[PDB]
Formats: C-alpha cells, sequence, structure tokens
C-alpha cells in the first residue's frame, strides 16, 4: 503493498 | 502523562502495521501514517457491508459533530474514504486529548474494507495537509506536543514481531549508539529528507536520493536507476509485468541495501528484501520504482531496520539501528 496522501 | 509508548503489530507479510487506540469508547485498531494527516476511523456511519468483520466507532455522549464539515481523501495506490466530522476524546499509549478531530468514514474503498484488521489511520504527516472542510483540523500529534516532556514521537518497526511508537521520548533500550539526525523539509507537508548516498551491497555512491519517511507505504519504492543496478546484482531476476514489479528465484542470495545520512550508514537486510511469494518458486522484491510519484518513498521495508525519530522542534529526523 500500500502506498498511504499523494 | 507527559511520554507513552504503545505497541504496534504487522499484519501479514509486513503489508501494514495496526495500532490500538482508544476513540470515544471504543478501542481500534490504526494505521499510524506519517504520510498523511486525516485520523479516519470506520464508525455506525459506515455502510453495512463495508464495515463487515471490522470494529467501528460509535459517537457517544462525550462526541460532538462538527456541523458542515466534511473530508475526502485520495492516497497514492487510488484508495480513498470520505465522510463527516465530530470531536471527540482519542487515547494513544496513555497520551490523549478530549477534543480531537475524529473523521468519520460514509464511504470507504475495497482496499480498507477487505482488510479486517484495519479500522482506520492515524496520519502524522503535518497537519497542512489534512482534508476537512471548509475548515482544517490538526493531527493527533499536534494536539498533544506541547504536553509532552519533548515535541516527538519515534518508532521501531519489526519484522514480524511486535514493535513500538513512542510519544515525547527516546527510549535507549530500543536502539543502539547514537541517533544521527538530519534535516526535514516539510513543504509539501511530509516528513521529506535527502540521504547523502547509497550502497548495493558493497559498491556504494554518492548520488543523493530525496524522498519522505512514510510508515503508511509498505516498500521502499525508489528510482528506476537504482532499482535495476539493485536487480543486476540479484541472479535470475525479472521485471514480471503481471505482479507489477521485480521478481526473483526464492533461493536468490539477495544484497543488502544501504542509505548514508551524514557519518550514519542506514542497512537494510537482504532477508528483509524479500517481500512476498508469488509462486513458481519466486518471490517479489521489496525494493521497487518510484514511477510516477515523483520522488522516493522509505517504507516499511526501510523503517522496520531502524529506530527513527521524528522531531517536530527542527523539524528533524533521527536514525539509529534498533537494538
Ligand atoms: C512515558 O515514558 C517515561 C519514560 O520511560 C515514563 O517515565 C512515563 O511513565 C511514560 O511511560
Amino acid at each position: 503493498x500500500v502506498v498511504x496522501a499523494x | 502523562a507527559a511520554t507513552g509508548s504503545v505497541t504496534t503489530n504487522p499484519t501479514s507479510n509486513d503489508e501494514e502495521y495496526i495500532t490500538q487506540v482508544t476513540v470515544g469508547d471504543d478501542t481500534l485498531g490504526l494505521d499510524f501514517d506519517t504520510g498523511s494527516a486525516d485520523l479516519w476511523v470506520f464508525s455506525s456511519q459506515t455502510p453495512s457491508s463495508e464495515r463487515s468483520g471490522h470494529d467501528y466507532y460509535t459517537p457517544g455522549s462525550s462526541a460532538q459533530k462538527i456541523d458542515g464539515a466534511t473530508w475526502s481523501i485520495s492516497y497514492g495506490d487510488g484508495s480513498s474514504a470520505s465522510g463527516d466530522v465530530y470531536k471527540d476524546k482519542v487515547t494513544v499509549g496513555g497520551v490523549s486529548y478530549d477534543s480531537q478531530a475524529v473523521e468519520s468514514a460514509e464511504k470507504v474503498s475495497s482496499e480498507f474494507t477487505q482488510d479486517t484488521a484495519n479500522d482506520g489511520l492515524l496520519g502524522l504527516a503535518f497537519s497542512s495537509i489534512n482534508t476537512v472542510q471548509p475548515t482544517p483540523q490538526k493531527t493527533f500529534f499536534d494536539n498533544v506536543k506541547s504536553s509532552l516532556s519533548e515535541p516527538i514521537f519515534a518508532v521501531a518497526l519489526k519484522h514480524n514481531a511486535p514493535g513500538v511508537y513512542d510519544f515525547g521520548y527516546t527510549d535507549s533500550s530500543k536502539y543502539t549508539g547514537s541517533i544521527t539526525y538530519t534535516d526535514v523539509d516539510n513543504s509539501q507537508g511530509f516528513w521529506g529528507f535527502t540521504a547523502d548516498g547509497y550502497s548495493i551491497g558493497s559498491d556504494s555512491s554518492s548520488d543523493s536520493i530525496t524522498g519522505i519517511a512514510d510508515t503508511g507505504t509498505t516498500l521502499l519504492l525508489l528510482d528506476d536507476s537504482i532499482v535495476d543496478a539493485y536487480y543486476e546484482q540479484v541472479n535470475g531476476a525479472s521485471y514480471d509485468s503481471s505482479q507489477g514489479g521485480y521478481v526473483f528465484p526464492s533461493s536468490a542470495s539477495l544484497p543488502d541495501f544501504s542509505v548514508t545520512i551524514g557519518d550514519y550508514t542506514a542497512t537494510v537486510p537482504g532477508e528483509y528484501i524479500s517481500f512476498a511469494d508469488v509462486g513458481n518458486g519466486q518471490t517479489f522484491g521489496g525494493i521497487q520504482s518510484n514511477s510516477g510519484i515523483g520522488f522516493s518513498i522509505f517504507g516499511d521495508v526501510f523503517l522496520k531496520s531502524q529506530y527513527v525519530v521524528f522531531d517536530a522542534s527542527g523539524p528533524r529526523l533521527g536514525f539509529a539501528a534498533q537494538a
């Protein structure tokens, strides 16, 4: 997998 | 108290780390994310089909709704959530704040609903990027830092084992040697920094790397030139279009990957680069491309080998080897 606040 | 600590546990494959927190009268497992500044939870307002299997927040007598306030967020992996806002008491390992903005989810995407251990996120990035409207709210950390012995929080994430989040102090029994600091660039709301170089095995480069420290990102995402260079030293490795990344024979020998921060060398054990099984006797790598992002992300794969200090007084970031 996850990639957290683009 | 002026200091506090709390246990954090990884989910399978160390994909994410969950920490128990008390929101109102409910204890929920939240993903502490230094890559965002919104504290949101699954709640009684979340559709039953989406909150199935998750523990959730129900606004009680200590809760007060902020009329006209709404929030909506979109993450780097395409996931999302939105809803309304309440103010309530939130307690993290002894440290509490009675007027924390709790963002109640009315809608949540599939990435979150499937993982039953995750009941929401607690943002630890800078409040400048909180998404609440019309007025942005402050993070749990920004609300309590003035009451802490020191305006800092440190993290020691572990591989397939219990770790910790320290608030207000650094625990000398969690790291060895001394802490090395580097300046932080919070212009975009993140804990951004620049490493002075890197090493693939023993091949060291003076090339600089700029990115962010994100507990909310699973992998270590870097530039394609570095990624390609790393796997060139891994016999059998190749890019797999179906899985979306580099994979290699599970029996392959993986070199250590290091980043230089000042006079300190932060090393990621090759063993941690073996991220997950993908069948056919192959493994998905812990290091992948940051393609599109525009910058590098030092996620859990990297962080799980270090004791990292997030110092708001600078802002500055500190690193030390875990004990
Ligand atoms: C925060 O940490 C300090 C130092 O370990 C303790 O004295 C305090 O009780 C709290 O746990």
